[PDB]
């Protein structure tokens, strides 16, 4: 009764391919790689907790 | 400025101080835990140690030492994910009503006492629950008296292996009590402690007791068992015996 | 080639001192949770063998070999004033050990209140105070003389070492030192193991069907280790003092390196704890 | 109806297992490793009675706000570590603590059923209300602004508050088991759950309806959070195995897994770039991921308990983790 009619709801979505999510993640990643202070380590004349 | 920080370390010690107060007082207590299932009497049990002196809790005071008895909350029937944080507690009180043989609790459920013994099964063999000890509080001894001595519904008819046990040696009988009453009790009694004895490696042990929940002075009990519970952990830590 | 011999014998009984003790000074303190108020005792009782392993062993061994003092008529009484202090300081804390353990068994209930970190540590302050005061005291006034004239012309020699005590301070410092913790101890320990027989009586009570050598070795373990080793040194101490060339002195010095030696045997003895085995596995 | 039900389902498996072309490892094949990732305790906070069961930053990413069940909720200083605050607490059963954006107020929640929101910017620190319509205890709550707060329950809802009036403005059912967390998106309009019964969904908060179901993993779920796009998010469950979910694709991306570990997961979280999956575990230390390579970079092995929370600051410069010795630690 409710189970039947809730999935009919999300049986027709859009969907794309896995492909298009991957690159847009890695874009996503390199792109704000830059300003990440756990990846690559800050100077310690800028470190608050040091 | 630098004076900012002079305030602020103020601050911390008003803070310090009291969290050192709170240390004796945390320290000095004991938590007790209530279980069972349902229509056990843990209620009842609690109600008369109350005139002693969501989640339901009390406290009371017996000489100078601090209790602190709460319940599980009363919540449904469900897989137990929140016994994890019950990890520290002094002891486990376990209240089952042992009158309750020929009775179902859905109705194609097995009869009541095997559905206390499953979840003492569960509780006992518990990863969490590793080295806490557990009073068993067998309740309702009155209506097991009256339900033996009226000639009808005998146990064998649910329990088949009344028939093959006999009275232990080492069972001291009540004057009240008739021989196949005696021997109704201990077989209830030692049907619980085959599973605790079975998979105890020594870290933690089961205390059983005959109790009525209304008209039985339970307090000196649960008082004489924590003692003992507090000592054999010292023992063990303290390599002897 | 005795000496080429005894030497690495008497220098194998420095290294294991000193090593032994080093490893417990560094857990307890590195590591947070092995601090306790327990464990207090242990790390005074780990430094007072430390003391002595590094100033008293080697300067008595130094002596033995060389067959001769160096120093003076200074560091002479220096050295007796130091192991005297540390000798009367390790015995000490093995009784506040058994009281602390009867308190805690005895009493559990009050056992959390009655002990805290300033009692804890008000009381080693009080014995090593009492340890010092029987130590520094007494043989810098001078109150521990002889009266004959082997002792006056050791003293008046710069090069001999010996030990000459009348009756009177040898008696005082055997009382206070080590007659007095004995029996403490003792009552202690044959209280707990009634404590601990009444317990397993009770336990093999209540379900013995489906279901004391260990009270018996752990006991033993602590209590013969340590009387056995030390009981002899202070019967002929006291022996020797009140009687008239009884004893020869190479069976008294024999006799005293035993309690140097018990040292190495205390850190076994204690310090067997799961966590410590740890701690030593890992560092 | 039975039968409709299984064909339906079988459209949903159909149309994701055509839009699968390839994998994730294949795509990021080429992608340089970042190396091995080594990390110093800077800061040790003291003060705590009992074992830790919350955590939280600020916005500021300075204070941070603690919660255990001793009956405490102590609020930090972590730049020169001086306690602000000690609110005592009336249930000493407490699973869950937040922190408001504006920084004006701090919840909490437990077995008690009972959320309460304390007035920070007042000393007399006191309960302002009491959100009692709930059964069973509290998971997680969660803060949209200085009205709105969204809480989880153990009985299998999700709910949306208003502290002004404390009322419920809408409900969300559908799960089959207890919800252990939830996690708002960065521009709080969506958020997610993740049940005990294995499986997460995807609800609406204007609409209060859900929207997807994703099934991938085989056991509870104690933990859950976004990735910084706010298109995928990540799921630790009982298992030793964390998994990457995509919401345009539909789909698993990528699985975290080790042989050698067999324990649970207590929390996940990301890095500032999204790059970094530091997970907790019962082991009695934390890991470090990678997002587009699942090889490990490092062990965080400070800890002498259990890990039970972990939190990284909104300008990605710290990692604190809580654990049940009552020492919280910053890593940096
Ligand atoms: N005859 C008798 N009945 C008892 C006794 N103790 C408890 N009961 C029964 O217990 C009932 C009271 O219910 P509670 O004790 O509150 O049961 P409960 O606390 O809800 O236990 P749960 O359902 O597990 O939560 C009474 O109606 C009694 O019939 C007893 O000693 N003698
Ligand atoms: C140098 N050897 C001394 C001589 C006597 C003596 C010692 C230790 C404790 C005492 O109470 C003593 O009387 C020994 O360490």
């Amino acid at each position: 009764r409710k189970l039947v009619e809730q999935l009919k709801m999300e049986a027709n979505i859009d969907r794309i391919k896995v492909s298009k999510a991957a690159a847009d993640l890695m874009a996503y990643c390199e792109a704000h790689a830059k300003e990440d202070p756990l990846l690559t380590p800050v100077p310690a004349s800028e470190n608050p907790f040091r | 400025q630098r004076n900012e920080e002079k305030a602020q370390r103020e601050a911390n010690k008003k803070i310090e101080k009291q969290l050192q107060k709170d240390k004796q007082v945390y320290r000095a207590t004991h938590r007790l835990l209530l279980l069972g299932a349902g229509e056990s009497g843990k209620s009842t049990i609690v109600k008369q140690m109350r005139i002693l002196h969501g989640i339901f809790e009390t406290k009371f005071q017996v000489d100078k030492v601090n209790f602190h008895m709460f319940d599980v909350g009363g919540q449904r029937d469900e897989r137990r994910k929140w016994i994890q944080c019950f990890n520290d507690v002094t002891a486990i009180i376990f209240v089952v009503a042992s009158s309750s043989y020929n009775m179902v609790i859905e109705d194609n459920q097995t009869n009541r006492l095997q559905e206390a013994l499953n979840l003492f099964k569960s509780i006992w063999n518990n990863r969490w629950l590793r080295t806490i000890s557990v009073i068993l509080f067998l309740n309702k001894q009155d209506l097991l008296a009256e339900k033996v001595l009226a000639g009808k519904s005998k146990i064998e008819d649910y329990f088949p292996e009344f028939a093959r046990y006999t009275t232990p040696e080492d069972a001291t009988p009540e004057p009240g009590e008739d021989p196949r009453v005696t021997r109704a009790k201990y077989f209830i009694r030692d049907e619980f402690l085959r599973i605790s004895t079975a998979s105890g490696d020594g870290r933690h042990y089961c205390y059983p007791h005959f109790t009525c929940a209304v008209d039985t002075e339970n307090i000196r009990r649960v008082f004489n068992d924590c003692r003992d519970i507090i000592q054999r952990m010292h023992l063990r830590q303290y390599e002897l015996l | 080639v005795w000496v080429v011999g005894m030497g690495i014998v008497m220098s194998l009984i420095v290294l294991a001192i000193v090593f032994g003790n080093v490893l417990v000074i560094t857990a307890i303190a590195k590591f947070e949770r092995l601090q306790t108020v327990t464990n207090y005792f242990i790390t005074s009782l780990a430094c007072a063998d430390l003391v002595m392993g590094l100033a008293v062993v080697p300067f008595g061994a130094a002596h033995i070999l060389t067959k001769t003092w160096t120093f003076g008529n200074f560091w002479c009484e220096f050295w007796t004033s130091i192991d005297v202090l540390c000798v009367t300081a390790s015995i000490e804390t093995l009784c506040v050990i058994a009281v602390d353990r009867y308190f805690a068994i005895t009493s559990p209930f009050k056992y959390q209140s009655l002990l805290t970190k300033n009692k804890a540590r008000v009381i080693i302050l009080m014995v090593w105070i009492v340890s010092g005061l029987t130590s520094f005291l007494p043989i810098q006034m001078h109150w521990y003389r002889a009266t004959h004239q082997e002792a006056i012309n050791c003293y008046a020699e710069e090069t001999c070492c010996d030990f000459f005590t009348n009756q009177a301070y040898a008696i005082a410092s055997s009382i206070v030192s080590f007659y007095v913790p004995l029996v403490i101890m003792v009552f202690v320990y044959s209280r707990v193991f009634q404590e601990a027989k009444r317990q397993l009586q009770k336990i093999d009570k209540s379900e013995g069907r489906f279901h004391e050598h260990k009270a018996l070795k752990t006991l033993g373990i602590i209590m013969g280790t340590f009387t056995l080793c030390w009981l002899p040194f202070f019967i002929v101490n006291i022996v020797h003092v009140i009687q008239d060339n009884l004893i020869r002195k190479e069976v008294y010095i024999l006799l005293n390196w035993i309690g140097y030696v018990n040292s190495g045997f205390n850190p076994l003895i204690y310090c067997r704890s799961p966590d410590f085995r740890i701690a030593f596995q890992e560092l | 109806l039975r039968q409709e039900a299984e064909q339906l389902k079988n459209q949903i498996r159909d149309a994701r297992k055509a839009c699968a072309d390839a994998t994730l490892s294949q795509i990021t094949n080429n992608i340089d490793p970042v190396g091995r990732i080594q990390m110093r305790t800077r800061r040790t906070l003291r003060g705590h009675l009992a074992k830790i069961y919350a955590m939280h930053w600020g916005t500021d990413s300075r204070l941070l706000v603690s919660a255990s069940q001793d009956g405490k909720l102590i609020i930090w200083d972590s730049y020169t570590t001086n306690k602000v605050h000690a609110i005592p607490l009336r249930s000493s059963w407490v699973m869950t603590c937040a922190y408001a954006p504006s920084g004006n107020y701090v919840a909490c929640g437990g077995l008690d059923n009972i959320c309460s929101i304390y007035n920070l910017k007042t000393g007399n620190v006191r309960v302002s209300r009491e959100l009692a319509g709930h059964t069973g205890y509290l998971s997680c709550c969660r803060f949209l602004d200085d009205n709105q707060i969204v809480t989880s329950s153990g009985d299998t809802t999700c709910a949306l508050w208003d502290i002004e009036t404390g009322q419920q403005t809408t409900t969300f059912t559908g799960h089959t088991g207890d919800v252990m967390s939830l996690s708002l998106a960065p521009d709080t309009r969506l958020f997610v759950s993740g049940a005990c019964d294995a499986s997460a969904k995807l609800w609406d908060v204007r609409e209060g309806m859900c929207r997807q179901t994703f099934t991938g993993h085989e056991s509870d779920i104690n933990a859950i959070c976004f990735f910084p796009n706010g298109n995928a998010f990540a799921t630790g469950s009982d298992d030793a195995t964390c998994r990457l979910f995509d919401l345009r694709a539909d789909q698993e991306l990528m699985t975290y897994s080790h042989d050698n570990i067999i324990c649970g997961i207590t929390s996940v979280s990301f890095s500032k770039s999204g790059r970094l999956l530091l997970a907790g575990y019962d082991d009695f230390n934390c890991n470090v991921w990678d997002a587009l390579k699942a090889d490990r970079a490092g062990v965080l092995a400070g800890h002498d308990n259990r890990v039970s929370c972990l939190g990284v600051t909104d300008d990605g410069m710290a990692v604190a983790t809580g654990s049940w010795d009552s020492f919280l630690k910053i890593w940096n």
